[PDB]
């Protein structure tokens, strides 16, 4: 249907990135599915640009491609892990999960 | 054991425990890399030395940095290379009643540090009348 | 190929924006088209979110989606037009012409 | 589309060596052209956030002083004077930037003016430049 944000958890053994990180094991990340057919609606915060090229595909769908429904806003999350042999923690490991979708 | 069990202690501790948060965006925890040598005993007073393989970004402020040991004093120095040069990091005072690990202030000598090249520094510690190796933490947020 | 900046002119009269725009009677907006699989370069400007999405997609499909070719920096263009009937003049009306594409 | 206003556009579009004082650039037309000497009207309205930076006031003349009043109903508040060149003059711009910000702070958004002269698409118009934050 729309663009929303789905469930999605990403554990990290099966992507190998638990050879660096210690904790957590995993995370809820989310992801943007969905379809941009223009009009698209202000809560997608949708850019001047998305808005034509919506716009421009509407009529002839070969000149332009559609706005695609991507992450807009970024959260981030604990992580602790190993820099370069270093046992290093961040409290906030910035855009490892979303918070918001929308059309660009 | 890969892992400090202090900056496993750290992570549980704000994961359960919302309510607080690192002083710094960033923790890291430097481990000592002399484990042979062995603490030179006077009666009445112990000496003992330490390295660190410490390697701070530039572009980063550090906030603290805590060196984690253990009527006593207990003074800090920085072995600066007879010719050699002692520099006092910390002179602190601990109590003596089941301390566990005590935690001096050296934040400091960690700046000092940070300005010049990523090296080895070597310590000693003076206190006077395997997994207890003593570690540096240092705090940082990314500017 | 790659994810990469494309041309596209938007004539506001094919999109029927002529009737309140009076200057220019077009500009070149352009548009990112080309795909997002893993590894993301760094030109790219890949968040962590999307290199980690492509990462998954590229092991295990059908768990999630690829990181999508999107605008990641947009210029403004000046323009001539009427805002609620007045004649209104913006140097810089922001949103308006692609830049910078990258994967989200 | 004034000639102004087109003008302008053409203006920072060739000659990218300057750009505007402000971002957002409004002129509101005269309604009242059925007159003869003479009275002026607007229909202003500007959002308050956006902090006014000039205001001009162009007028069409065929060596004086000229008098702007804010009709007010006689009451007559005096916005700018000066004495415009006689030598083939053609448009004349006048500063009314402190008149438009209290109009800015609420109002009635219709204003009306009066220019005196001592011993057509000529309409003339008012400029706002404004920034937007
Ligand atoms: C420790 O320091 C040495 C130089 O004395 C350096 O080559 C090495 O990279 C450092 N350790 C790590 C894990 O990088
Ligand atoms: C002129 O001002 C009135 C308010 O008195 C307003 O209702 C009207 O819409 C304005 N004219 C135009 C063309 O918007």
């Amino acid at each position: 249907n729309y663009c929303k944000r789905t469930p999605l958890y990403i554990d990290f053994k099966e992507i190998g990135w638990d050879s660096w990180i210690i904790a957590p094991p995993g995370y809820e990340a989310y992801e943007c599915r969905g379809v941009c057919n223009y009009p698209l609606a202000e809560h997608l915060t949708p850019t001047k640009h998305a808005i034509i090229q919506a716009l421009v595909h509407l009529k002839n769908s070969q000149k332009a491609s559609k706005a695609c429904c991507v992450p807009t806003k970024l959260e981030p999350i604990s992580i602790l892990y190993l820099d370069k042999g270093v046992v290093t923690y961040k409290f906030k490991y910035e855009g490892m999960a979303v918070s918001e979708c929308g059309c660009r | 054991v890969d892992p400090p069990e202090y900056m496993l202690e750290l992570y549980n501790k704000f994961a359960t425990d919302r309510t607080s948060m690192p002083s710094a965006n960033i923790i890291r925890s430097f481990k000592n890399e002399d484990l042979f040598s062995q603490p030179v005993s006077f009666n009445g007073l112990r000496k003992y030395p330490l390295l660190f393989n410490v390697s701070i970004p530039h572009h980063e402020e550090v906030i603290m940095a805590e060196l984690r040991l253990y009527d006593r004093k207990i003074t800090i120095f920085e072995v600066l290379e007879g010719e050699r040069n002692m520099l006092v990091l910390v002179s602190g005072e601990i109590y003596g009643t089941n301390s566990e690990w005590e935690t001096f202030d050296v934040t400091d000598a960690i700046r000092r540090w940070q300005k010049s090249g990523s090296s080895t520094h070597q310590l000693e510690v003076h206190i006077e009348s395997n997994k207890h190796n003593p570690l540096l933490i240092v705090f940082s947020d990314d500017q």
